């Protein structure tokens, strides 16, 4: 029986999931990740909101407290709908066998080739979240004063005075394992998801373009066999599509805005800071920003391309000598292909490389706003 | 038909101020008559009231501006009931349309159900936007009476009246403060029953459309089941009724919507119009917001009445929409190969037909969907960029 | 043919010097061309008058405005008046496009009547632009005779003219005076008749298309229900015809389309490009807008007359793409499941064709749409709004 | 093959410095070759004077941005002749595409006929871009020339050369003016012919796959021809393999189309940002014209190249996509109701097939086409408005 950790191309986000406790196994430590987080998100959120006197302070708190929001958004998402996603990662499974199974020298080249591709995506992934974390917690000492990893205030608490602080310090650190945690691997996740996609994908286009060969062509029965195979996974690849669209989509949709605001800040801050170093961190943050908000859009971009060219090999096929029933039904696949298996943002907005490129336009739009203001 | 599935919607808009001399006795057909002119007058009276205290209230810039915002909020109610009786034969013409609908000995179930499930929808929506009206008239009761009727020019008491105002009478002493209390009471509460009684309404017609194409699909899988198996001549009449019930139901809805565009198709015009100049005051009001308890309650209020009247519009066209690609997807989603050549054709004509979506237009300017609630927030968010950056 | 059709407005267009030496006795071909020479002449020379008018009041921005404006009204006739000449070729193709149409027996009585159908359209649409022209002119002599002739540098007294001209008389006398204001009104009337008689042809392509496209889905109905049966051989070569009719006439809707579309595609690609600057003067020009005084009437005019073209190209594109997208409605809308097989299969080619509408391009740069009377809506007014914040 | 059709614009890239080390003898291998390294040398050695200029320029933003528009414009060329390199097997193999084409022997004589023509419009490409690179080059020595070499800080006075560039030497006496106008001009000349050929490569892999497609409708109205004239089995086994010519061409041009896509579409994503990049520049430059001096002129020229650019890719982009709609519309337009149901089903899927159109794609961002074009100029003339007006 198939496994979720034993597919490689989910293997990596399933086992990050599950030492958590998020996607596999129910312990404490689902709750020892989750509740210190949200209680740190919340009081950093309150001194966003009493931090309006300086604006430098503002916007690295609301940068952080908007990260870590959309962290623990996705984590509640994640845990509250555990059932879908283990049963996604079992189906994954279960086809990435079948696909494994088939016997073309180009179908297992790119099965290979994609979950390469994704593994690699996926520990990349980590690594720059590692670092990062890293950056974020060596931040504060740069600046000399007694700053914080991340803006925190507790009703009547004095933060910068008395031994307290360092231990705010130390526990914040520890903090910042699981948030990280929390955030990369969906994002990873969903690319690795996206990316079998496109090999189911291409994997029909080569079933559609050979399904002829060693098939008699004398006997029809076989022909219809094998075209109606080829709906079958047709019909699968789109279910694959909408399942992962209807996730992805609404936690895309607050993924969305949040980014927008979350890189007006780091464009803003970028432009204020006047440290030695800090603003190299600040550049480090636009670029886990921008990668993560790439690799959505653009494997999203590349399901929709893909299935538009699933419909493309289903002409070039070995269709003009077959039977007329046969070449109707590969008209119908033709007719339905052409439309692209979209993952919709919030299922308003198809998410393509427009709508980044829309983003980046806003978050530039934003900072030119704030730049106005404080000057 | 349509309209005893509509009657409760139908009777608030009859009873309260939309004329609509269509569904009851002869009997009422006169007082009601008479009853729709005196809600008319009454409203263009306070209209008139109103405008005439903007007229000397235009000396500054923010009494010009808060005035114009109440104006054309106001607008929109007098827009909507001088629209309706001009245009009341093509709106009862989409009423009365699925009076005679087809029928088979198969498909009678799952249109019964889904038939059940639009009336509940119909009414879940009618008293929701009952609801929010409600909720809106007693806010703007609450801040009026929480609000501090005081004008600074020098400090002067200005009635405490929830409307401003401009009325003969003292307004200040209880004869008039009071006639003047209930006169707007009234006056609100008519004025956004009329207004969300008539979008309810096409609401409604868009809930039966896409009901309808539920049931829709739902028989196009079992249809294509029967379809399939090398038939008896008896089960090729059988497939062959089948796909006549099926297209001819898929025509009929398709008159629906076009009807439904037509009656409802340039009442969304005006009111985009409307909304627009609003939302470029409302945007300006913003611009000059500073956490005060009753400005910035205002102004959010005014905004969040503007934007769920477009919302609405663009959930239930967004809603039509999907439902037709839907149908598209229905349509291949199943067991087309095993059915009979009649059936596999049906299938084909049915997906070429199904590869754009249904849709109402605002007069063939836009049309009504999420998409355009995206485009009305993105504009509004960005004239406020520009007033802030060009103070 | 088609020439027939359009005769009127042939005659009209030729009437008023815009060449098209075709349509008559070889008799009037001379005095034709020495007529249009002549109209030509006259209307280039009142422009260079104004453009040295304009060179002299390069003083200030307001006077070069409101002349800047002036020309770009004046200059789209005589582009218009240009370019038909070197494209004459392709009009006379498009006009010769229905010399011989299609023909089936059945099929004559619809074709008739929408034809003459067609022919009652162009005519309403004929004399709606003529009386649209005769009332822009009428409206422009009162507005130049009510309003005082006067500049403000001090004050100084301003011959009362239409159009600021320089003149080498004195234009301010009595003989002086009344040739200027008889050539001025000549000139107003020429220029208004040479473009609005030039848009009015290509509508009229536009609407005989339509009507076309029309004929074409209400023989749709009775041609599917002629494949009904199964058919002996005559129904079948019956079924044939009527299959054979039905493509040739709509491909020849297609070719008709195809050429007005590049002809008037180039034509409108410039009249947009001027309509564009002529619409960026006038948001400048409305920005000083204040009062009710004679300013904002010219103002309000000259954003009428624009927008008006503007939107008549529109609305003629939207029916046109309207009309192809319920051509394929109504060949979805028939009972072709009662059909053949071969009828069938047409009504999917059909469908497939039907697909995309067809359009009218600028130069494939933009289609004319009611789509694009909104962008361009959109545009003036949001750069109206941005420069009264500026200012 | 398609090597044969490409060979001078093929041989201008090797002559002018490109690293095709592909298409001809293995002598001329090795001096090419390092004959390519100097002149990347050269070009690099330059952009090093011309970047350290910026570097003391940065002092007023006025002379800064210049300096940033003149690199920019020299960055396409060293862009393009270093993506090349990178990315030779991709261009080797969409070169290599067309070497074994289909043969049918009723359609050899239109393959012919529209092969001369896409050599025909090739080389008339090749001829046009090569005449407006000298064109630009001739102007800027003129213009250089003409206008007085100064700064104004007092005026100071600068060597006389087409770019201002930092030369350890005089660069103002004899001997150092000489040698970099020589240097100058070698430099011009290279960077305008490498960018402009390998934009005429992608132009000519554009203009043939468009010419195949016209010859694919040009014969498939005689193949529907063939397939009416039911059918004997030699009549049938013509037809078939008419049929199989024609999916199996069509095929074959999809493949071309989609490694040009691949290869330049990297190539572009690059091309567009740049020249983003440059319009932003060049407006703010705009806003600063006065009068009709030499500023002016360089400043259009400028805008002129940058937009010739985009503007050329554009055409043959829609292009591309306008002949895969006719393609299409071609299917319709043959006589299929009197043909045969293998005919008319390879009608029908031919049609399903062009419902999407080919396009070219700058690495997925855009899609290039006169929309793209539009919406660039849009954007800079927008971009060039709002700065003047806040100014
Ligand atoms: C909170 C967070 C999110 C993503 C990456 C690092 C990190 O510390």
């Amino acid at each position: 029986m198939a496994s979720i950790l034993d597919c490689p191309i989910v293997s990596v986000n399933a086992r990050v999931w599950r030492f958590w406790s998020f996607v596999l196994k129910h312990d404490a430590m689902r709750y020892i990740s989750i509740i210190p987080v949200t209680v740190m998100t919340f009081f950093m959120f309150t001194d966003l909101c009493r931090s309006w006197g300086n604006i430098q302070e503002l916007i690295i708190k609301a940068y952080f407290a908007v990260l870590y929001f959309n962290a623990v958004l996705r984590t509640l998402i994640l845990v509250k709908d555990r059932k879908l996603y283990e049963n996604f990662m079992q189906g994954i499974s279960n086809v990435y066998f079948e696909i494994s199974h088939i016997d073309d020298h180009k179908i297992q080249s790119l099965l290979k080739s994609y979950t390469v591709r994704a593994r690699m995506l996926s520990i990349s992934n980590l690594a720059l979240g590692a670092i990062i974390s890293t950056c974020f917690v060596v931040y504060p000492i740069f600046t000399g004063e007694r700053g914080l990893p991340y803006g925190m205030f507790i009703p009547g608490l004095d933060s910068f005075r008395s031994p307290h602080y360092e231990i705010i310090y130390i526990v914040q650190v520890v903090l910042t394992f699981p948030g990280c945690c929390m955030y990369i691997p969906f994002t990873s996740f969903f690319a690795s998801t996206t990316l079998f996609g496109l090999v189911q994908i291409k994997t029909l286009q080569r079933q559609l373009q050979t399904f002829k060969d060693n098939i008699n062509s004398q006997d029809k029965e076989k022909v219809k066999a094998k075209v109606v195979k080829l709906i079958e996974d047709h019909k699968r690849i789109i279910t694959y599509v909408s399942e992962l669209n209807s996730l992805v989509t609404y936690i895309c949709f607050v993924e969305f805005l949040s980014f927008g605001m979350m890189l007006c800040a780091l464009l803003f801050l970028l432009n204020v800071i006047e440290n030695h170093a800090q603003i190299v961190i600040v550049a480090a943050y636009i670029f886990m920003i921008i990668s993560q908000i790439f690799a959505f859009y653009w494997h999203a971009n590349e399901v929709r391309e893909e299935s538009m060219n699933l419909a493309e090999a289903a002409y070039s096929g070995p269709w003009v000598e077959l039977d007329n029933s046969i070449k109707k039904k590969l008209l119908l696949i033709i007719l339905r292909a052409q439309q692209p298996l979209e993952i919709t943002v919030g299922n308003v907005y198809p998410m393509t490389l427009e709508m980044f490129q829309s983003l980046l336009n806003a978050s530039y739009s934003y900072f030119t706003l704030l730049r106005r203001v404080y000057n | 038909g349509l309209v005893a599935d509509l009657l409760p919607n139908i009777r608030v808009m009859q009873g309260v101020g939309h004329f609509m001399f269509n569904y009851y006795s002869e009997g009422k057909k006169f007082p009601h008559r008479i009853y729709c002119i005196v809600t008319l007058l009454l409203l263009l009276l306070q209209y008139g009231m109103m405008a005439v205290n903007l007229m000397m209230e235009s000396d500054d810039v923010d009494d010009l501006t808060a005035n114009t915002i109440t104006m054309l909020f106001f607008l929109h109610p007098i827009v909507k009931m001088i629209y309706f009786p001009v245009r009341s034969k093509i709106f009862y013409k989409t009423l009365a349309i699925w009076n005679n609908p087809n029928s088979h000995p198969l498909f009678a179930e799952s249109n019964a159900r889904f038939h059940a499930l639009a009336i509940t929808k119909m009414r879940r929506l009618l008293f929701c936007v009952a609801g929010a009206t409600i909720f809106s008239v007693i806010s703007w009761t609450g801040i009026t009476f929480i609000e501090d009727s005081v004008k600074r020019i020098t400090i002067i008491p200005i009635p405490r009246l929830m409307i401003r105002t401009f009325y003969p009478f003292n307004a200040m002493s209880g004869a008039g403060h009071v006639f003047a209390l209930i006169y707007q009471f009234y006056y609100l509460v008519i004025s956004m029953a009329v207004s969300n009684s008539l979008d309810v309404l096409f609401c409604s017609w868009l809930l039966f459309a896409c009901e309808q194409l539920q049931h829709l699909k739902a028989i196009m899988k079992p249809l294509m089941e029967l379809s399939a198996t090398g038939l008896t001549k008896k089960q090729e009449m059988l497939v062959r009724s089948a796909i006549k019930y099926w297209v001819e139901r898929h025509k009929h809805v398709v008159r629906l919507v076009t009807a439904v565009g037509d009656a409802y198709g340039v009442a969304l015009l005006l009111h985009m119009l409307t909304t627009t100049i609003t939302l470029t005051l409302l945007a300006y009001q913003a611009t000059k917001v500073n956490g005060v308890n009753v400005y910035a309650a205002t102004v959010i209020g005014y905004l969040l009445y503007t934007l769920g009247q477009v919302f609405l519009f663009c959930i239930f066209g967004n809603r039509l929409i999907e439902e037709s690609s839907s149908v598209m997807e229905a349509a291949y989603s199943c067991h087309w190969y095993d059915g009979s050549e009649e059936a596999k054709t049906f299938v084909q004509i049915v997906c070429q037909q199904c590869q754009k979506a249904m849709s109402i237009s605002g007069a063939k300017f836009f049309t009504v969907s999420l998409d355009l609630f995206a485009s009305v927030l993105g504009a509004v968010v960005t004239y406020f960029m520009v007033l802030v950056q060009l103070k």
